[PDB]
């Protein structure tokens, strides 16, 4: 590397960080924060987008003049992928979807597309590669979402050997579908939960921690070929977590039990709409899948990030669900000890 | 900066000719309209002593009856060679100030007519190249003019 | 003599520190409802830490005229917050949330830039 | 009369010169220096303790009647021990004449507020405080008037940078407008325009 | 122009263009200067 | 001299009082205001059919910038940086060096059309009429970046509007 | 100025004045947009003698 | 060798320009207006 | 007179072109590189050398007030042509 | 014959409605607001294109930032932008709202409204002529005319 784009400045908006990053799937929940932190330091962020340009406008104020470059691409058009990665030094793959469409399904977005990005990046000459997977990824799970990520996770590690795979748990934030999803059950009266929300342990992680971890992995060369797992600082029962969410939102809470087979059936009629499904058969599985406890995988603390307690920043997400402007404290959710 | 282009003072005359009727139509809609009067009469009354002590100037003084205009008391340019009247209010409220401005729009047409009829010939910027830049024709043939053009713009 | 100077409010430090303490009291009692009225996302604990931290920085002062101005400015700052002239953005400009940490050790500065 | 030279007014110069001595003799306790410029503007330089006695005198005295505060501004001259210079511009409708009254202060020394003399000075003194940092005693309401809430510093002081210290942008992570240290895509280009050759020998200073 | 036609020059565009904003023909800025500092290129021959 | 605007005292005779009473009850002066708006309904509107009709301009108009050439193809700019030094907004950046043939010419000439105040001082200070502001005023963009002109963009503007820039200078160079 | 005499009567009557002699639209009384070239005067200092700068 | 030519008023100046207020006096008197108003009512009542 | 580089990018009249491993070529993906094709160094070299009978000639660029400041060029050096510093037009002396 | 064709004409209808009924909310801040009013004056008459002179934030489809944005005003601009129902566009008018302008190096001016809100059209000038803004408003219309919201939805 005789060029080695050299950082300049104090790390501000007009500075140069030397990072030329292509961020696929930059138009979603996780992309907003990743692109924001890159442009907040002076990175050249290429944002290949499939949606309408009107939906990329929130990404324009995130960088200085000319530091955010927008391109068109198709997940099945390798030529378009190459155009957006050939001039870069790090590729970030944040592509995903909670549901399956006629054109695209879980295999296409979690296996066929991520592999193409890695294969094109490898020959294009990209030295770094960040791939996001799920904490509960295995090829022996009811969820087809989680089954596909395990299949697609290994292809990235076999197509781009040095890639850095990050396996976050459920992420919560302002635009998340995890804590907002819980608070939006109120449109149907009670809150269905397999069992009574018991027998499920989850370790939610803050969106910014996932973002800072992704950014740190783009800097320290002790993450090439590694595999991380971003998990929160506390483990909660699903029943406790949902009750806490409704406590912050300050709304009636009437949980009732529901059989697993019955939950899927209502989860199939809610995935008939041709728009954003309110819930799906796959989405119900992931809510109740206890988060793994992989202790052999390095986590956030190794990359220099300190996991953010949910109690610290749960009001931030659930404020808008409160029906009163001010509302005049909620006791912390019962957390499973470390033992 | 530059002299007036040929055929401008004719257009100003054509415009100034019809502008009195335009103000008349403005007064047909507001001066004697009872809704306008009730929203501007006895509103914002200022005394002549408070107006002076609060730093007011212009119509904010003349509205309250103070007879003061810097064009007639401290003239500049050629304002002492033109004829015009200074409208003065009596009540000191919004309505009287609205009348002064309307009358000032008339007295301004009065001054423009005199300016068009008394415009003298000659240069339009001081003939002193150490203050005002020389003409481009001189700047491209005279060494001194080019030196002063260079310095006055750097 | 030349050292003679016109006071602002307080003629000596002991009378100047009374104004400082009165100003810490009003600030200490305004954080609770400043975090409520503005709908901030910071606990009242770290709110009073920020008030405490600001005062401590101007603790080496030993000139009553300097201290009187620091008190005068502080009450101007307090009035803006009490009367909600400040927006949520102004109140959170003390905490520097979006400024990345800048390590102060020599080696860290050596790798990043030329600044001392 | 040369067409490119401003004509003199010797009548005004003599009149304002006489009125300067008149004010100096009636207020020896405060008037430190009186000047009349070549374009006939009288400047009365006073001790800072004499803001109210002199402004009140010029406003009320039957031969002065300066009943209009045209402007009130400060000038920052760092070389001076008292770096600030408070300038009061007064107008007289009765006598159709103007006067200027100048005093001085520094960062830590209060100057008496003239709101009791001229109500116009209410906002002028807030601007001087906000932009220069001069504190005015007994002011009905002293605050920042022109600068952003919480702005730290006094922009019009000569040692304050042109582009400031902080700049604003919207941050999506916190969903609010945030302030960060100033960085400029193009630095302001400082021009050294002064010519090394003297231009006005009449204003030459001693060696 | 059918009465007082413009002067003809070699470099004047024969074909006019409209506002090309939003199209692939838009104007993308760049620096028109060359690199200022030339780095040292180490020898490709080993030693010892 | 001065004139009172509102010093008239209303008449207090029977006819005058009954005129104001009739005005109050019968709304006469309000009807007088309805007639004026009715008049405007039957006048010709002053609206021009944009973009098929354009508002009148003059040869002095200060619009988009351009870099000119002599009647030879050679650039008029000789990198004197007088325009750079007078730009009130500091919207010009110039770098120069001897050309291959030894001619004093620029290697960079950037105008930041977002700092520019469209004031005309650059074309007043140019001793060779190199930089001018043309009549074009319709060059709105969808991105901020493409309003940061470099030498190539300005030269293209000159080669694109020269037929019109030359005629305007011809119609106004005897004033300037 | 193309309004028929009937509409002209109506607008004139309603306003209360002759609107046809003071139209707010310009037709042909405006100066031609092409004018003969000028030849501007020169200032008082354009002399070849008795014109030393220190005297002005 | 033509003479000076700058924008000047035509020899003799421009025609007079009106500026004073010209609000006309139009309508009937207060007496007549009430007469027509009362006349309408009586005919209407009839 | 462009001299397109091996990577297919036009070289402007100032010699500016992006190297292979330069990340700033990405800005031209989906767009174009604005380059003015009329090089002033090629067009002024194809202007005939004027022949004059005087050792000194004056150039004002043509047009008088519309040209450039009037300069006087010397022509006593036979080994080279006299060049104008503003416009580049060249002048030679007939025989002496 | 194809769902792409049917979903495309139905997309033109919504584009045509949104392009032909733009209701701006002018943020008159500085001198450029004067040239924005001249766009509503009789000569140009923005109202004839379906562009109403003035509307409230919740009834507005486009924000026109006409004038200088200061550090003390920036928080208010974003608040009104957030409260604007979607779809919402921004037109940046004048040098001050584009890159700071004459006041670029000031300590109290935001160097461009694009640091605060996304910008769809930039109108250059100081001030842009009332006709130059109307060109910018008519250029925003062709942007909406070129949107493919329903096309892109049909191919997800
Ligand atoms: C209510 C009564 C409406 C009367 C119709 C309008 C009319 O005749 O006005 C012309 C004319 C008055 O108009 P003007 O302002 O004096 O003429 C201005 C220009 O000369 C006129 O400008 P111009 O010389 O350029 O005229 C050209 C114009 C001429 O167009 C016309 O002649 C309009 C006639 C419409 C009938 O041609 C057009 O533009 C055709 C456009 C048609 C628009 C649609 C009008 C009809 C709509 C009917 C409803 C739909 C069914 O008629 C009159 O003298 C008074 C009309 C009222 C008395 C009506 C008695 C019957
Ligand atoms: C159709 C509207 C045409 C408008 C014509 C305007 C006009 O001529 O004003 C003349 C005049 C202007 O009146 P004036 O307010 O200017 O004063 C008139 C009185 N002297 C003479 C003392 C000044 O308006 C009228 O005369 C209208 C008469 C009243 C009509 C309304 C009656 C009440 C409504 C009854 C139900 C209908
Ligand atoms: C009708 C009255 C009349 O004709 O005027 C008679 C007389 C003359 O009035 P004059 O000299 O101008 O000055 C006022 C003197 N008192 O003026 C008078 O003497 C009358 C003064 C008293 C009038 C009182 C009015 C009370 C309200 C009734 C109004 C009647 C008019 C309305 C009807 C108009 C006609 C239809
Ligand atoms: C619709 C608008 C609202 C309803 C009114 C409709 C009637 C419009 C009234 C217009 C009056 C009018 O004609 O004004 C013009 C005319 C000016 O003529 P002139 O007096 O000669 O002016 C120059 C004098 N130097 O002025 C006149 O000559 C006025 C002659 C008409 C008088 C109208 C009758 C008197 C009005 C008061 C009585 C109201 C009750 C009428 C009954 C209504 C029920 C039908
Ligand atoms: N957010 C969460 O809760 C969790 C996220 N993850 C992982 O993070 C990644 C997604 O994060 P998140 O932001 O929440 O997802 P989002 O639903 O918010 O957005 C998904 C992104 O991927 C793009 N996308 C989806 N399908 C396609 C397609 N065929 N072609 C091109 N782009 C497509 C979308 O583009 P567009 O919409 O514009 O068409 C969008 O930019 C995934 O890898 C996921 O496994 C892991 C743990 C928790
Ligand atoms: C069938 C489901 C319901 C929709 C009904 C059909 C009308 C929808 C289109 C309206 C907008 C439109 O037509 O716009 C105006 C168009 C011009 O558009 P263009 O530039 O040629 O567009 C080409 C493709 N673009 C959009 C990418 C540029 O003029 C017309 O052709 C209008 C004439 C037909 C009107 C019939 C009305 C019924
Ligand atoms: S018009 Fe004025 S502000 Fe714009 S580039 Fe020229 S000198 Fe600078
Ligand atoms: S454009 Fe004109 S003023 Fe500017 S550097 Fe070139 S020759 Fe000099
Ligand atoms: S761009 Fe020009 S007209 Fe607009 S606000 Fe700024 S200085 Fe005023
Ligand atoms: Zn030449």
């Amino acid at each position: 590397l005789h060029h080695a784009v050299i950082p300049h400045g104090k790390g501000g908006r007009s500075s140069v960080s030397g990072i030329v990053a292509t961020v696929f799937g930059a138009t979603g929940f996780l992309g907003r924060y990743v692109v924001n932190h890159l442009g907040r330091m002076g990175s050249q962020v290429i944002v290949p987008h499939r949606c309408e340009p009107y939906d990329t406008m929130h990404l324009r104020p995130m960088g200085d003049l000319g530091q955010i470059i927008f391109m068109d691409w198709n997940g099945r058009d390798k030529d378009s992928i190459r155009r957006a990665v050939e001039h870069s030094s790090v590729v970030i793959n944040l592509v995903g979807r909670e549901w399956e469409t006629q054109n695209f399904d879980f295999e296409d977005v979690f296996v066929k597309i991520p592999q193409a990005i890695a294969q094109v990046s490898k020959e294009a000459g990209v030295e770094k590669f960040i791939h996001i997977s799920h904490l509960n990824a295995d090829i022996k799970s009811s969820s087809k979402y989680l089954r596909s990520k395990a299949v697609g996770e290994k292809e990235v590690r076999e197509t781009f050997p040095e890639a850095t795979i990050i396996k976050p748990a459920e992420i919560f934030g302002r635009e998340d579908r995890f804590l907002n999803y819980f608070a939006n059950i109120r449109w149907f009266g009670g809150v269905p939960l397999i069992s009574l929300g018991k027998k499920t342990v989850k370790q939610p992680v803050y969106i910014v921690d996932v973002t800072k971890g992704i950014i740190n992995a783009i800097k320290d060369p002790d993450a090439r070929g590694k595999t991380f797992a971003f998990v929160g600082p506390s483990r909660y029962l699903l029943f406790d977590l949902v009750q806490y969410v409704f406590a912050v939102a300050h709304r009636p809470f009437l949980p009732y039990p529901l059989p697993h087979f019955a939950y899927r059936w209502i989860g199939r009629l809610f995935e008939i709409s041709p728009f954003e499904p309110w819930t799906t058969r796959d989405k119900v599985e992931r809510i109740h899948t206890t988060d793994k406890i992989l202790p052999h995988l390095p986590g956030l603390e190794d990359l220099g990030v300190e996991a953010t307690p949910l109690e610290l920043k749960a009001i931030e997400v659930l404020r808008r669900h409160r029906t009163y402007r001010w509302l005049s404290d909620v006791q912390p959710a019962k957390t499973i000890p470390t033992s | 900066h530059q002299d007036l282009p040929l055929g401008l003072m004719d257009d100003i005359y054509e415009f100034s000719k019809n502008f009195s009727l335009r103000i008349d139509e403005l007064e047909e809609m507001l001066t004697n309209n009872r809704i306008w009067r009730n929203r501007t009469v006895d509103i914002g009354i200022v005394t002549a002593e408070d107006a002076l002590n609060y730093g007011f100037s212009g119509v904010m003084l003349r509205g309250s009856g103070i007879q003061w205009d810097l064009r007639k008391t401290q003239p500049y340019d050629v304002y002492d060679q033109v004829e015009f009247d200074v409208p003065i209010g009596s009540r000191g409220d919004c309505y009287d100030r609205y009348l002064c401005r309307v009358e000032e729009m008339r007295q301004s047409i009065r001054i423009i007519s005199q300016c068009l009829n008394k415009m003298p010939p000659g240069e339009i910027k001081v003939d002193d190249a150490k203050v005002s830049p020389p003409k481009r024709a001189e700047m491209k043939t005279s060494m001194e003019s080019l030196i002063h053009h260079f310095k006055l713009y750097t | 003599a030349s050292t003679s100077v016109k006071p602002i409010f307080s003629r000596d430090m002991n009378e100047a520190k009374r104004r400082v303490r009165e100003l810490y009291r009003a600030w200490y009692r305004e954080v609770p409802n400043t975090v409520h009225l503005f709908q901030l996302d910071i606990s009242v604990k770290q709110g009073r830490d920020k008030v405490r931290e600001m005062f401590k920085k101007n603790a080496h002062i030993t000139d009553p005229r300097v201290v009187d101005l620091l008190v005068i400015k502080g009450k101007m700052e307090l009035e803006e917050t009490i009367k909600v002239w400040k927006q949520r953005t102004h109140v959170m400009r003390f905490f520097h949330e979006t400024e990345a940490p800048r390590p102060k050790d020599f080696l860290s500065k050596f790798y990043v830039g030329h600044d001392p | 009369t040369r067409p490119t030279v401003r004509p003199r007014n010797d009548v005004a110069h003599k009149q304002l010169s006489a009125f300067g001595e008149y004010v100096a003799e009636i207020l020896p306790k405060y008037v430190q220096q009186v000047q009349v410029s070549c374009f006939n503007e009288l400047e009365i330089c006073i001790h800072p303790d004499g803001v109210i006695p002199v402004l009140t005198f010029l406003r009320d005295h039957s031969n002065a009647q300066f009943k209009s505060l045209a402007d009130l501004t400060a000038v920052d001259i760092p070389t001076r021990q008292n770096r600030f210079e408070i300038v009061y511009n007064l107008l007289s409708l009765r006598f159709n004449s103007r006067i200027r009254v100048k005093t001085y202060t520094d960062e830590l020394t209060p100057i008496e507020s003239s709101v009791p003399v001229y109500k116009a000075a209410n906002w002028y003194e807030r601007e001087i405080w906000d932009m220069f940092g001069v504190f005015f005693a007994n002011h009905p309401d002293l605050r920042r008037i022109l600068t952003d809430y919480g702005f730290e510093g006094h922009p019009f002081r000569k040692d304050f940078p042109l582009s400031g210290y902080v700049e604003l942008r919207y941050d999506d992570e916190v969903k609010r407008v945030v302030a960060e240290p100033v960085e400029l895509a193009q630095e302001f280009r400082k021009f050294d325009l002064n010519s090394p050759w003297e231009a006005f020998p009449a204003y030459r200073q001693p060696p | 122009p059918t009465v007082k036609p413009p002067t003809a020059r070699k470099f004047i565009w024969t074909n006019h263009k409209f506002n090309l904003s939003g199209t692939p023909q838009q104007y993308v800025p760049y620096s028109t200067t060359r690199k200022k500092i030339q780095e040292w290129v180490p020898p490709s021959t080993p030693y010892k | 001299t001065y004139k009172y605007v509102n010093l008239r005292e209303p008449s207090m005779d029977m006819k005058s009082v009954t005129d104001r009473a009739a005005q109050t009850l019968l709304w006469t002066e309000l009807i007088r205001g309805l007639g004026m708006t009715l008049s405007y309904l039957f006048r010709e509107p002053a609206t021009i059919n944009y973009p098929f009709e354009k508002g009148p301009l003059s040869p002095r108009f200060r619009g988009e910038h351009a870099l000119r050439r002599y009647p030879s193809g050679e650039e008029r700019c000789i990198a004197c940086k007088l325009c750079e030094a007078v730009c009130p907004a500091q919207a010009i950046t110039i770098e120069a060096e001897p050309r291959a043939d030894g001619s004093r010419r620029t290697t960079r000439y950037d105008i930041d059309m977002t700092k520019c105040i469209y004031c005309g001082f650059c074309q007043e200070a140019c001793p060779v009429d190199a930089i001018v502001e043309g009549p074009n005023f319709e060059f709105s963009t969808e991105t901020h970046e493409e309003l940061l002109y470099n030498k190539e963009k300005l030269l293209n503007n000159g080669d694109k509007w020269e037929a019109e820039i030359a005629a305007n200078i011809q119609a106004d160079y005897l004033y300037r | 100025a193309s309004a028929t005499r009937f509409i002209q009567w109506l607008r004139n009557w309603a306003s209360g004045r002759d609107l046809q002699a003071k139209l707010q639209l310009r037709y042909q009384e405006i100066s031609k947009r092409t004018q003969p070239p000028p030849k501007l005067p020169v200032g008082p200092s354009h002399k070849l003698s008795n014109n030393y700068y220190c005297t002005r | 060798a033509s003479k000076v030519k700058q924008d000047m008023p035509p020899v003799g100046g421009y025609g007079p320009i009106d500026y004073k207020r010209n609000l006309p006096r139009r309508g009937l008197s207060g007496y007549s207006m009430f007469a027509v108003g009362i006349g309408a009512l009586l005919f209407g009542y009839w | 007179g462009v001299r397109t580089s091996p990577t297919g990018e036009k070289v402007t009249h100032t010699g500016q072109v992006y190297d292979d491993g330069d990340y700033r070529k990405v800005r031209f993906v989906g767009r174009q590189k604005e380059v003015n094709e009329n090089f002033a160094i090629d067009l002024i070299a194809e202007q005939p050398v004027s022949q004059v009978g005087s050792r000194v000639i004056s150039c004002d660029g043509g047009g008088g007030a519309l040209g450039h400041p009037r300069v006087y060029i010397n022509l006593d050096k036979e080994t080279k042509t006299g060049t104008c510093g503003y416009c580049g037009l060249q002048f030679r002396q007939q025989h002496h | 014959s194809r769902g792409e064709y049917v979903v495309a004409k139905l997309d033109d209808l919504i584009n045509w409605a949104r392009r032909s009924s733009l209701w701006p909310m002018t943020f008159g801040l500085a001198c450029c607001a004067v040239e924005m009013m001249h766009m509503a004056a009789p000569r140009y008459d923005m109202d004839r294109f379906g562009v109403v002179f003035r509307a409230s934030p919740r009834q507005s489809d486009v924000m026109i930032v006409a004038g200088t944005l200061t550090n003390k005003m920036a928080p208010a601009l974003r608040k009104v932008y957030d409260q604007m129902p979607e779809p919402r566009y921004v037109v940046s008018m004048g040098s001050c709202a584009n890159g700071g302008g004459y006041y670029h190096y000031s300590y109290s001016v935001v160097r461009g409204c694009d640091r605060i809100v996304p910008v769809d059209i930039y109108v250059p000038g100081c001030p842009p002529t009332a006709e130059a803004l109307l060109y910018g408003i008519l250029q925003l219309q062709k942007k909406i005319k070129r949107e493919k919201r329903l096309r892109i939805w049909y191919r997800r």
